[PDB]
RNA sequence: CCCGUCGCUACUACCGAUUGAAUGGCUUAGUGAGGCCUCCGGAUUGGUUUAGGGAACCGA
RNA sequence: UAUCUGGUUGAUCCUGCCAGUAGUCAUAUGCUUGUCUCAAAGAUUAAGCCAUGCAUGUCUAAGUAUAAGCAAUUUAUACAGUGAAACUGCGAAUGGCUCAUUAAAUCAGUUAUCGUUUAUUUGAUAGUAUACUUGGAUAACCGUGGUAAUUCUAGAGCUAAUACAUGCUUAAAAUCCCGACUGUUUGGAAGGGAUGUAUUUAUUAGAUAAAAAUUUGAUGAUUCAUAAUAACUUUUCGAAUCGCAUGGCCUUGUGCUGGCGAUGGUUCAUUCAAAUUUCUGCCCUAUCAACUUUCGAUGGUAGGAUAGUGGCCUACCAUGGUUUCAACGGGUAACGGGGAAUAAGGGUUCGAUUCCGGAGAGGGAGCCUGAGAAACGGCUACC
RNA sequence: GAUAAGGGAAGUCGGCAAAAUAGAUCCGUAACUUCGGGAUAAGGAUUGGCUCUAAGGAUCGG
């Protein structure tokens, strides 16, 4: 799973590692705290993957809605779709009907996701045609 | 649709203006300026519907073209100038000064003030950051920016602005026990004291308040306005009513006490 | 014209959408600049808000940065050697962001020779070694000798960058957006980024 | 009746999209363009008229063109236009050489004189003084404000030093 | 009490040769007006200004 | 007011509908019609077609007046008042009309912009490393005119600017770079360059785990605000503008100074707004069960384009995305909502239409100008 | 044995004769049907030269 697997060199923008200062010959890595009580995963701080869409080692911020759901597909590259089950109330019959929504969310390499897992996603800016959410917490299922 | 709107339908006008239903199709659209369109009080409304000095809008323009009207110490020739909270209105030719302050009813009551008090105004601090050349500044709730503010002034604090010079006289810290006035929501106009500020990161901050009559009522932090250091000691003159809420039975009893 | 609306696309379910309105001006697009290396030719575009962009049609020179030395010079673009998006851009010498170029190394050579009092290239050429030896010892005062002596130690550069200076052409990557800003600026490739692009170039 | 237009390499009519600046079209609204019929610049036999300008007078005269003259309608109005019209140097009072047309009304005949632009008066120099005075005064007040802020910062800094030196 | 065929009349719908007809939408393929960008071009025009008469030379 | 009555039988008790009864901000129509108040009104069918007239213009003491315009002889032989024309500026993107299109679209309530543009208003905000003030066009105007005809305009002659295009008037020190010489164990220097704000790029600040072998803003959160270094740029702008009053200083020079305003102009903030955007919620239909991915469908990397995010588009790559919890397709005599009628409760039905949002201007498409329009009482083309 | 403006079966018992189509690659293909077909249905696009690039193998050697 080599980092440099593209036509262009993968780098974090404007994080300059000087090849001349002195030793500690490893590239400096930037990361942030997303806030709202979410911890930065260890793979984000000591990792080596480059992901501009990562909430922790990337330029996207988390703001707006916080959602949770069950992962139903991990067949895209760095993107998952999660299922949100809920119950719709029909007043005339004083009852409920089962409904669901599929939401596409970016998954950072800092996490590990498999189908059948519950994840918490935070809302970011549009980062794809269908993606507006980004994984912040993975619960094994 | 293709650009900014310039008319205001009468039924779309804010409900605190007390506009009659049948006078016409339109209502004065407040100009762009220091206060929000919905939370302002255009001067034509204040001088026609409230003071009853002018009989109609054309007389409002006859009055204001002769330099009579001042807001915050400056002559305004705009019939639809967006006067808002704390704004000082001065009528020199009649030698008469006013401050727009909400009443407990939720309206901009007509409040006569003295000439000495008509020399400053309070202002809620919205943000502070450094400008060009490293100079810090604060922004008040009326779009006023003041350079070189006190290093301790933060958001939601209130500064005492000197109208002649636009400089900060003194400020009030936001903390528990402060005399405040509610500037939005259901509790518009009611004066209380801070009891507990409840924090919600990413969401909304709630502020528990208490009146002089011990009734506790909570409000969004955005609707709070610090007006005094402690209970009973504001830095501005209060409307007739002291910002105290009465039940419908109580107001009926007081009306029948002063009229029967 | 060119439109950036998303309503002309199919749904995420694959459904065909119906047209909801005519095309709006606030959702337009324009033609690409396709900047080439040649005598300067910059056109102005009036954009939303009465603002103004500059479309570089042709540019000769650019502002390029030596990151490990903290100095930037206005040098000459020699050509395009690599483009991650499309090799046709290399073939036609089209300058966009992220294109890998060769720039003239002359101004950087003057700066380094004046600053550290040494030479770059390691080419003991016939007439090259004459220049190298002359640069080694020139007419130079004493306080300046001492300041250069203190500046030594931080005077050797990495071998991969050094070996290029014998050609006068240094590898670089464009960082500006020539079709937008009208300028073609960049930085010198060094480190593992330089190693990566050299590996790609040798193919 | 369609006019001839410069640049149209035709002895025939063409149809052009005309905008602000083109001859044969005066725009009615800002940004408005019209498509109009114009005649080419090449002279042919299909022309109703051919406008001509005399370049040189050869041997004889002409009935109402070469043997007469018409005066100019207005004289110079800008100051240096007057000076270049009379060769005046930059010392002569331009006010006393201004052309003055004569207007009659019944019997009280009088003169009309053009107002001169760009003429230096005490008022213009007063304004030039005022702008610089305002700039300098503004710079002074800004420097005073920055100095006051520095003094406040220093007072807070040192009182903080001793206040944390107490603890 | 009551069933169906048959006879007269009226109304509704169905099948039906006519490779029937019309209206509205979408669309492959071919042609393709006109804007816009781009490339030259250069009616004309002022001089980057300099020419003994103007001779090299710039901008729109 | 939580209500029923008539009709199948010779008679009965049922099922069951037909009929009766009351309402309709519900339409039409017939008869009839005295008074006051209030008040809908070419939506339904034909977003069918239109004669004619009108519906968008606009000048203050403060941009440009030699009207061959009227008035004054008065503060005035540079103009001075009033005032057509025309140049310049602004508005014409508001309003008003209609409901054709439109079924996750519009819209409603809730979100987001740490994803952007923003005339104007209101606050702030710039001393930057020929000048007692630069040019040369052009309109109005005069005159020659061409066409049957248009809010067509062409030769030719003048003449203005807050139009167009250029251009100096400035503080005090200090900091960084190169550095001829020189003192010589690391120093003094002559002489040169660079200092504002805009643009572009790169690199540095932008802090905070408690006992033996130095100080910094905001946020839930940032590569934020801001500052610094090196350079960059068909070099942005740091007032060649106007009206009133005109005072003060004597070293009396046509000296120096300076009051109230107009109009400007960089950046930030603010306001008026836009553009995208999260969550959930729509009528009928299976005599629609699979749909999407050829020619973007779902996602990844890089770029282009945009005001900005985004398959928005391009190149390369992966094979994804939706669906019986009803996708996709079809119909709607479907613009959505605030609301309306009926109303024990639960429900049923209506809402083109006084307010809010959207869309359109015979049908399509493409644009100029402008802060803002894919504008139609704007242009271009086709039908 | 050829060619022919404009028309295009009006010629003739009758389109007789002649013309038109035609290879290959890709796309698209109805009624009907004995379910095998109809089918090259119908009907569209492409194709030269030159200079390149990529993919598809064999035998040796751990």
């Amino acid at each position: 799973l080599t980092v440099q697997s593209e036509r262009a060199f993968q780098k974090q923008p404007h994080i300059f590692t000087n090849p001349k200062a002195k030793a500690n010959k490893k590239t400096k890595r930037w990361y942030k705290d997303v806030g709202l009580g979410f911890k930065t995963p260890k793979a984000a701080i000591e990792g080596s993957y480059i992901d501009k869409k990562c909430p922790f080692a990337g330029t996207v911020s988390i703001r707006g809605k916080i959602l949770t759901g069950t992962v139903v597909s991990t067949k895209m590259h760095r993107t998952i779709i999660i299922r949100r089950d809920y119950l719709h109330y029909v007043p005339k019959y004083n009852r409920y009907e089962k409904r669901h929504k599929n939401v596409a969310a970016h998954v950072s390499p800092a996490f590990r996701v498999e189908e059948g897992d519950v994840v918490t996603v935070g809302q970011c800016r549009p980062i794809s045609k269908t993606v507006r959410f980004n994984v912040l917490k993975v619960s094994a299922g | 649709a293709r650009g900014p709107k310039k008319h205001l339908k009468r039924l779309a006008a804010p409900s605190h203006w007390m506009l009659d239903k049948l006078s016409g199709t339109y209502a004065p659209r407040p100009s762009a300026g220091p206060h929000k369109l919905r939370e302002s009080l255009p001067l034509v409304v204040f001088l026609r519907n409230r003071l009853k000095y002018a009989l109609n809008g054309r007389e409002v323009k006859a009055i204001m073209m002769q330099q009579h009207v001042q807001v915050d110490g400056k002559v305004r020739t705009d019939t639809t100038y967006p006067a808002g909270f704390m704004d000082v209105i001065t009528l020199e030719a009649t030698n008469e000064h006013f401050r727009l302050v909400y009443d407990v009813k939720g309206k901009f009551a007509v409040h006569r003030i003295s000439a000495e008090e008509a020399a400053y105004k309070l202002g809620k601090v919205k943000k502070v950051q450094l400008g060009k050349k490293g100079v810090p500044y604060v922004v008040t709730h009326d779009g006023r920016t003041i350079r070189y503010p006190d290093p301790l002034i933060r958001a939601n604090d209130t500064v005492k602005i000197d109208l002649a010079t636009g400089k900060i006289d003194d400020f009030i810290k936001f903390d528990t026990g402060r005399l405040v006035m509610v500037t939005g929501g259901r509790n518009l106009g009611r004066v209380g004291v801070i009891v507990h500020r409840e924090k919600h990161e990413g969401g909304f901050d709630l502020v528990h308040i208490k009146d002089a009559l011990e009734n506790t009522f909570v409000t969004r932090l955005s609707n709070v306005f610090v007006i005094g250091t402690e209970a009973g000691k504001p830095w501005v003159s209060l409307p007739k009513g002291k910002g105290i809420k009465l039940s419908i039975s109580e107001e009926r009893d007081r009306r029948r006490a002063q009229q029967g | 014209g060119i439109s950036r609306d998303s309503r002309h696309k199919r749904s995420a379910t694959g459904a065909k959408r119906a047209q909801f309105r005519k095309k709006r001006k606030f959702e337009l697009g324009r033609q690409p600049a396709n900047t080439k290396i040649g005598p300067k030719r910059i056109h102005s575009v009036r954009t939303r808000g009465g603002n103004q962009k500059f479309r570089a049609l042709r540019v000769e020179t650019g502002n390029f940065s030596w990151g490990s030395e903290g100095v930037s010079r206005k040098t000459r673009i020699a050509g395009v050697v690599y483009h991650p998006s499309n090799n046709e851009l290399v073939r036609t010498n089209t300058l966009t962001k992220s294109a890998v170029v060769q720039i003239d190394a002359t101004p950087f050579r003057q700066w380094y020779e004046n600053h550290y009092g040494a030479t770059l290239g390691k080419k003991k050429g016939g007439a090259h070694a004459a220049h190298a030896a002359e640069v080694a010892d020139a007419k130079r005062s004493r306080k300046v000798e001492r300041k250069l002596a203190a500046r030594s130690g931080a005077a050797a550069i990495e071998s991969a960058v050094d070996s290029q200076f014998g050609s006068g052409r240094l590898y670089a990557v464009i960082s500006s957006r020539p079709g937008q800003s009208g300028r073609c600026d960049g930085y010198i490739l060094e480190g593992e980024e330089l190693a990566f692009y050299l590996r790609r170039l040798t193919a | 009746g369609f006019p001839m237009k410069q640049g149209v390499m035709h002895p025939t009519r063409v149809r052009l999209l005309l905008s602000k600046g083109h001859s044969c079209y005066r725009p009615r609204r800002t940004g408005e363009r019209k498509r109009k019929s114009v005649r080419g610049c090449i002279v042919a036999q299909d022309l109703s008229v051919l406008a001509l300008s005399i370049v040189k007078q050869g041997d004889n005269e002409i009935e109402g063109l070469t043997d007469t003259t018409v005066p100019k309608r207005l004289g110079p109005k800008r100051a240096n236009h007057i000076r270049k019209f009379f060769g005046l140097t930059k010392e002569d009072d331009v006010r006393d050489f201004v052309v003055r047309r004569e207007v009659t009304k019944g019997d009280k005949t009088y003169t009309k004189a053009p107002k001169i632009q760009r003429l230096v008066t005490p008022q213009t120099l007063q304004r030039k003084r005022a702008l610089k005075a305002k700039k300098v005064k503004n710079a002074q007040q800004q420097r005073d404000a920055a100095a006051e802020y520095a003094q406040l910062l220093a007072k807070r800094l040192h009182e903080r030093k001793e206040e944390r030196a107490e603890i």
